[PDB]
């Protein structure tokens, strides 16, 4: 026999190990691979698909209503419409999105984010709103003047129903942790900032028209987005074995 | 019939420097979600960008990297020196939820078995004993007792190891009669029956059972067994909407209705 | 990252015995992100 | 025309030595495992003495006593070479030598009329054991030229299914179609040669699977006759005559 | 010694493993391979050989009689003669056939099937029968009209005593399970259909001839047939060790 | 003398598209089972078919794939620290029935031995002990006791292992004096004797015995042993009609007569 | 299925020590299915 | 270390095994082979007497 | 029988460590069976 010296690690079962092992059916010949549409090779292909943000997560909103950002005819100027931390993996409106679910399967992320909004009022309903991304350092902007100093887009309601605000990757490090859990890891260190929306002018409507309307909010990863360090999704759990 | 190409990349996209734009021609920001297409607005078109040669890889999100690790699929204790486990991945939710992210998938699997002896009070014992795990395909006779003739296993594959040896491990090929396993099936298990209990399950996903025993009788103790499965050489099709409700049953995707997924906050205007 | 050079010999008869695949690339996501018949260029309006 | 049109002619003539057999209602000819009898190769042989090859004196057709297809007929069988161990020079050569090797040409005969119906399975089974009894009787394992009646046809006397005996060289004598079956059999064994008085390489069985019936008043006495010819035989280990 | 790390699976005894091992008699030289007729290299060669189906498996039929399909002069038209599920591995008339035995040594099958029938009445006995294969979806056909809508052959009794009905492989998947066990696996999913036989005209005979006759039924695998996943044949069992 | 060729294939046959046929010439469906030949009617001749490039393999039904796995052939407990097992595969029916599917066969074998200590009540013990398995060919002296001189095993092959080590395993060549093993023998074991007990057994199939002992005396306990055999490099001749009745004896194929193989149904016209 | 490339070196003296054969093909079954002297073409009647 | 998987038979002592093993005296140099009549290489040479 | 090809590398310094010899042939037994000075042909009488 060839002299050998076995080392530490011998006999261990590392769940992420990658060895060759004897097959239970050495001569088995599988069915042929047939042509099936929709092959996916990497989940980055999935997170780049836009999905709805559960943005109106308040007590008064149940089910489907939670996807609608309320808009209404104002009687004052420069008012706020919504606010949200842009971090894709933290608990909140983003957690149930495609981007959020996969981000929650990982410990770190990087990349620009695509936040698209679609106005759903009547054809006659007009308006202009400003959507801004505030890079980290302080608290969310308190008014439109402060918000507009950051990255932003001014959206004019019209034939093209939607607008995109790209939250560009602006970070000190190449990656950020996906959680902002503070008590233990002090990961608040990684906060990516805020996205806020304000009336640029006002929502305006004709006589007897609905004075309230909705905006749907979509989010997806941009082409420079990636994830690292797989981890179990915190949303999937159980008590005893299922029967 | 494929009109949309799918070129492969090994790194994420670079950022190219861009300058200001004041025009009535190009309007990258204007979109129309009604079309069903995700926005095509690029970073460079929305703000002035710098050059970034981005070498970030994409490996850890590949199907192989995502699925390529072991997860618990079975855990039980023998009774009378034997246990019959129907091969299915619905008992333990973590791996189950992962698989349901795809509609169809082909993959080989590496099964790892960790076993030890425990007493009546479920206290682990330092006791080395030989155990046998036999794969019984559908149609083959399943042993009723620890000493039944089926354990001869002249055709059924069996793996015999010892609790004193490292975990047992064997690879299995893509065994379905179908051209891919299905993790979502909107149909029934048979013709002539429309009972709810026969809905949503594709029989071809069930390849049989694993029956386990100790080769000889333990005195008052039992064999505790954990079976782990690791998908390998994964090919997948049609990504699915992720599970967003707790699982309740091993064989069905039944769930409890809910009015929210994430927790509520005071107001939509306070992040 | 991954090694540019490393052992890659199969010891077993069936491919099912082989270690994990080592490609791990991603592909253009258009079939999922923009499965439309008419091309809608980034610089133009989507609908006219 | 038969080889041109791709069909098998219903007439046949089998000529070996000083014997000729004819039939006008055959159903082709079976050659067991697609192999005609062959001589022992120098590379397979082990016994070193020059063999005796009797030629025409033993390679000819021997007709055995006929058997009646009675109302309760379960079938009949003959062991080879046992059945011919005391017939002609084939029998003498078999007795005078320790070793024997050879093939066979079997012709089973059973004619009735276009007013009769019935079907016989004619099968040549290698190493066919008569093991339905705890202790098989010599009279049944080696019935001689008279052959022996089947007692357990459904289980083929060996614990297997009669219906699967078709895996062995066979033909059928279906009265509406043919009145004879012909099988050419090569020597089969796990050895180059063996003793003809201790081992029977083949067993010929004629089993009724569809009972004999006929228009009322037709001839009721219908015999079954077996004619067998040793083919390509050789013997080694000469000494005095010895029978089992 | 060369550094090594032993892995999970070490020491295990997988019955289907395939390793090289020391020989008890390293210098042993076996007897030569001699010329023996009938060499078989694959059991597909065996299942392609026709064997009798124990088709008349009813209380009144014992032993050899179970292989005979009863036929008789009718006094009504379009009557049924027999029926059978075509599945080669399930309990029933097929289980004791060559095809059935080997199919029962495996978990999955694929391929067309050859069902051949031989008429055994007198030379003067005539008749025409229709044999049909009904692909799955419903129950076995209730009458000849329903049966003839499927794959079928019309057989005319004559000089050529036999006819073949090929049950072509018509399946959703490339393979089918060999059992239709439902209570546990719900394999009824794989049912391959039915084969039924009906009088096309009638069995006709001269004066004083037997008014009943028999048909023998043979079955075999076609050249596109194969089996996968070996398993122990359920028919072979024992209580204690044999002495 | 072979007039029928046997070309080899690695996949099943393809299906070629066919069209209708209305003629008096070609009649593929007409057959004649009396000839002893299996029907030669092809799918394409019986119905209109489509093109099917069938890549289904044939590997799992090869003799090597069918026989190439371990099956139990012996199981016993020592008595007085020793046990004598006559090498024969008739005690355990699964492997026995498989072998009887062929008339003659040549093959090497891999024997695997799994042993453990059990007490008087047949309860397994966690006790490592050295054991010896000695192959005693016919004609060699078989030890009467656990400490007899034959255990010196200077010529007889022996394998010494421990219940604390993995199962012992050794390969054996094709050892018969014949040119193939016989799984059906219509003859007697000797000249001059026609007793039923000497019928149907070919002596050359018996290569000797395995005698087992613990190297030193166990205190009140016994050694439980299982011997598995795996045919390798199989060459086979003359397929046989499969066993269709239960086995009753270890050395003979005697059986209980039966009037049916499959269970009865109400009527031949109801599937 | 089976690997197109994989280790195939024998470590022992006797062939009996070698791992299982890796051919596994099948052959024309005619010697068992149609062991007849006269060819009976599929398109013609069997007997004339 | 190179990943390995030990198999059944490991640790066993087959009396007819044939492995290489460390020598107790690795540098030992035996006496020369001298010319001695009657060398036998196979016992078939003896049974033929 | 013996393999025509198989590993044959020595891992140790001293030949005593090597596995068994693999020749195993036999030689003309004349030195034992016919150790005589005068040749006595098979076809002739031994002594004259
Ligand atoms: C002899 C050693 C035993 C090792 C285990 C062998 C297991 C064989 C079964 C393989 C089937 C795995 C695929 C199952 C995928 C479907 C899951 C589900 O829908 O529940
Ligand atoms: C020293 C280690 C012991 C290992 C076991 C060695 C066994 C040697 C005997 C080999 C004979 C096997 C072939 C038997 C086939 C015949 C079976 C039967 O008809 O019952
Ligand atoms: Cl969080
Ligand atoms: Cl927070
Ligand atoms: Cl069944
Ligand atoms: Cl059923
Ligand atoms: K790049
Ligand atoms: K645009
Ligand atoms: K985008
Ligand atoms: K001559
Ligand atoms: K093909
Ligand atoms: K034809
Ligand atoms: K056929």
């Amino acid at each position: 026999g060839i002299p050998t010296l076995y080392t530490p690690g011998s006999g261990q079962f590392l769940t992420t190990d990658d060895f060759q092992t004897p097959c239970m059916l050495p001569k088995f010949q599988p069915t042929p691979v047939i042509d099936i549409p929709g092959e996916v090779k990497n989940f980055l292909e999935v997170v780049q698909v836009e999905s709805l943000v559960e943005i109106n997560n308040v007590e008064s909103a149940e089910g489907v209503a939670r996807y609608r950002i309320p808009l209404n005819v104002q009687d004052a100027m420069d008012g706020q419409i919504m606010a949200l931390r842009v971090d894709p993996g933290i608990d909140g409106p983003m957690q149930s999105t495609l981007l959020g679910v996969f981000t929650r399967y990982y410990a770190q992320w990087s990349g620009s984010l695509d936040f698209t909004f679609m106005f759903c009022g009547t054809f006659m309903t007009t308006g202009k709103v400003i959507i801004a991304y505030t890079p980290p350092g302080g608290d969310q902007p308190t008014n439109r003047r402060q918000a507009m100093l950051g990255t932003h887009v001014v959206w004019d309601f019209g034939l093209q129903s939607s607008i995109t605000l790209v939250v560009p990757w602006i970070s000190s490090g190449h990656f950020r942790g996906t959680t902002l859990e503070n008590t233990i890891y002090k990961y608040r260190y990684y906060e990516a900032g805020y996205i806020t929306m304000w009336y640029q002018t006002n929502m305006v409507v004709p006589p007897n028209f609905p004075t309230t309307a909705s905006i749907l909010m979509f989010v997806a990863a941009q082409p420079n987005f990636s994830l690292r360090i797989l981890k179990d999704r915190p949303d999937i759990s159980q008590e005893g074995a299922l029967q | 019939g494929q009109v949309i190409k799918s070129a492969v990349r090994s790194t994420v996209e670079n950022t190219v420097q861009s300058t200001h734009s004041i025009t009535t021609e190009a309007t990258p920001a204007l979109q129309a979600a009604e079309t069903g297409a995700t926005s095509n607005a690029s970073d460079e078109s929305m703000i002035e960008t710098r050059n970034v040669v981005n070498t970030h890889g994409v490996a850890e999100t590949s199907l192989e990297a995502f699925y390529g690790r072991a997860g618990l699929v079975a855990m039980f204790s023998t009774d009378g020196g034997i246990y019959r486990w129907y091969i299915n991945f619905g008992e333990y939710v973590q791996l189950r939820a992962k698989l349901e992210l795809l509609t169809y998938a082909r993959f080989d699997m590496e099964f790892t078995i960790v076993a030890q002896v425990v007493n009546a009070q479920s206290k682990v014992q330092d006791f080395n004993v030989d155990y046998q795990v036999m794969f019984v395909p559908p149609g083959a006779s399943v042993p009723e007792n620890q000493d039944s003739y089926q354990w001869q296993s002249s055709c059924n594959p069996s793996v015999i190891s010892n609790t004193g040896l490292p975990p047992a491990r064997v690879s299995v090929p893509f065994m379905s009669s179908a051209n891919a396993y299905s993790f979502s099936y909107d149909g029934y298990t048979q013709f002539g029956d429309t009972s709810g209990s026969s809905y949503g399950i594709v029989p071809s996903n069930y390849l049989g059972m694993l029956v386990v025993r100790t080769c000889e009788d333990l005195d008052g103790t039992r064999l505790r067994v954990r079976v782990y499965a690791k998908p390998k050489h994964v090919k997948g099709w049609i990504p699915r909407s992720p599970r967003m409700t707790p699982y309740k049953s091993r064989y069905t995707g039944v769930y409890t209705d809910t009015t929210k997924f994430c927790a509520n906050r005071a107001r939509i205007t306070t992040a | 990252g991954s090694n540019i050079h490393y052992t890659n010999i199969n010891y077993y008869e069936n491919a099912a015995s082989n270690s994990l695949n080592k490609q791990d690339f991603t592909q253009d996501p258009e079939k999922f992100t923009r499965p439309v018949v008419d091309v809608m260029k980034e610089a133009a309006v989507p609908l006219k | 025309s038969a080889e041109a049109c791709g069909y098998s002619d219903r007439v046949a003539q089998l000529t070996l030595g000083n014997s000729t057999i004819t039939t006008q209602e055959a159903a082709n000819i079976v050659v067991g495992y697609g192999r005609w009898p062959t001589s022992l190769r120098d590379t397979d042989a082990t016994a070193v003495d020059k063999p005796t090859q009797p030629g025409v004196s033993a390679e000819r057709f021997y007709t055995l006593p006929s058997v009646q297809w009675t109302n309760s007929f379960k079938g009949h069988y003959w062991k080879l070479p046992d059945a011919l161990s005391e017939l002609g020079l084939f029998g003498q050569n078999l007795q005078f030598h320790y070793l024997y090797r050879g093939g066979w040409v079997i012709h089973v005969q059973c004619n009735a009329t276009k007013f009769h119906q019935g079907t016989l399975l004619v099968v040549a089974t290698p190493e066919h054991k008569i093991q339905s009894a705890e202790s098989p009787a010599f009279a049944r394992t080696n019935p001689g030229e008279q052959g022996a009646a089947y007692q357990f046809p459904f289980t083929f006397e060996d614990g297997t299914a009669l219906g699967n005996a078709l895996i062995y060289p066979h033909q059928w004598v279906n009265l509406r179609t043919n009145n004879s079956a012909t099988l050419v059999l090569p020597y089969v064994n796990a050895l180059p040669m063996d003793s003809g008085i201790r081992h029977n390489n083949w067993t010929l069985s004629v089993i009724p699977i569809v009972p004999l019936e006929y228009a009322a008043g037709a001839t009721t006495y219908v015999p079954i006759t077996v004619t067998i010819a040793p083919m390509c035989t050789e013997y080694n280990g000469l000494r005095a005559a010895v029978t089992q």
